[PDB]
């Protein structure tokens, strides 16, 4: 299985699927098997992975879809995050 | 079923998932495929439990619907450096700043 | 364009609500107006009343946002089988990180403040053009 590193800006290296970190158009020209983000710090960047996850296995599934959780206090962070990465 | 998972020592996190029936010995040979040490050279926890390479994940209690995609489980990992295992340590992740006014 | 077809044969349907949110339940009649029906709390059905050929949406009561119904943006109801009703699953869609940022950012900062928030100039506006039916009515012609 291939898989490729995110690194936050405070040093946390996220090691995720390579077809899940290319859920970002962003992330694949950053690519073409580490990157740096400079500006997202871990708190962040752990629920971008995390998002993902979710994303890969409930899209093109009948089964149940739970809501994604976002606490208030990282939710204009993960914004500005989503909107570079556009995802 | 599968099981959502973060594994996690000092400032590294895996994102992965496994079935409930896998043993925490083929967790280990997963994590030797990403980080290239084998498997008597990681102990893996669940807080501060050390986790039997028999067991398998469900009956240490990383079950379907408390190890979700959108909310993982974590499983701590600790390396032998030379002949003694270094103490389980995971960094934390950053603090959010305060709520803006507006936010509150 | 999108309007109910006035056929006038009965179909009998169960609006289910397998979402977390409360759904209003959007019947465009003959003119393509949105006509809003009663809301559905969550993890709740309805057995209702309709016609073959009509047309149904799903929103969020509350803020408008999108929601599916047997997979898809539209629900038409069609012939009843063996006296049977049509099953109308209405779910939560996958929504993009940005959209459901957006959402969650909504719901905490009133419309008047959107600009005192430190984000580029395009998030402004992407706060402000919130979910609304008449756009997506557009959007889908
Ligand atoms: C209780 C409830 N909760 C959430 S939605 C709901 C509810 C409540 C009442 C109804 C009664 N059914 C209707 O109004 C149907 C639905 C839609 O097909 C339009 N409709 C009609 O009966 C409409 N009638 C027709 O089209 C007749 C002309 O040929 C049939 C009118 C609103 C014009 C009277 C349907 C759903």
């Amino acid at each position: 299985m291939m898989y490729v590193k995110l690194i936050s800006s405070d040093g946390h290296e996220f090691i995720v699927k390579r077809e899940h970190a290319l859920t970002s158009g962003t992330i694949k020209a950053m690519l073409s098997n580490e990157v740096n983000f400079r500006e997202i710090p871990s708190h962040v960047l752990s629920k971008v992975c995390m998002y993902f996850t979710y994303k890969v296995r409930y899209t093109n599934s009948s089964t149940e879809i739970p809501e994604f959780p976002i606490a208030p206090e990282i939710a204009l962070e993960l914004l500005m995050a989503a909107n570079f990465l556009d995802c | 079923m599968d099981v959502f998972l973060m594994i996690r020592r000092h400032k590294t996190t895996i994102f992965t998932d496994a079935k409930e029936s896998s043993t925490v010995f083929e967790l280990k040979r997963i994590v030797e495929g990403i980080l290239k040490r084998p498997p008597d050279e990681q102990r893996l926890y669940k807080d501060d439990q050390l986790l039997d390479d028999g067991k398998t994940l469900g009956e240490c209690g990383f079950t379907s619907q408390t190890a979700r995609p959108q909310a993982p489980a974590t499983v701590g990992l600790a390396f032998r450096a030379d002949d003694t295992f270094e103490a389980l340590c995971i960094e934390p992740f950053s603090s959010p700043p305060e709520l803006p006014d507006v936010m509150k | 364009v999108l309007r109910s077809v006035n056929s006038r044969e009965p179909s009998q349907v169960i609006f289910c609500n397998r979402s977390p949110r409360v759904v209003l339940p959007v019947w465009l009649n003959f003119d393509g107006e949105p006509q809003p029906y009663p809301t559905l709390p969550p993890g709740t059905g309805r057995r209702i009343h309709s016609y073959r050929g009509h047309l149904w949406l799903f929103r969020d009561a509350g803020t408008h946002d999108g929601l599916l119904v047997n997979q898809t943006e539209l629900f038409v109801p069609s012939l009843n089988v063996d006296g049977q009703p049509i099953f109308a699953n209405i779910t939560l869609p996958v929504y993009t990180l940005k959209e459901r940022c957006l959402q969650v950012v909504r719901s905490l900062v009133k419309p008047e403040n959107y600009r005192r928030l430190d984000i580029v100039r395009s998030l402004y506006e992407d706060l402000e053009d919130h979910p609304n039916v008449q756009k997506d009515l557009e959007r889908l012609t």
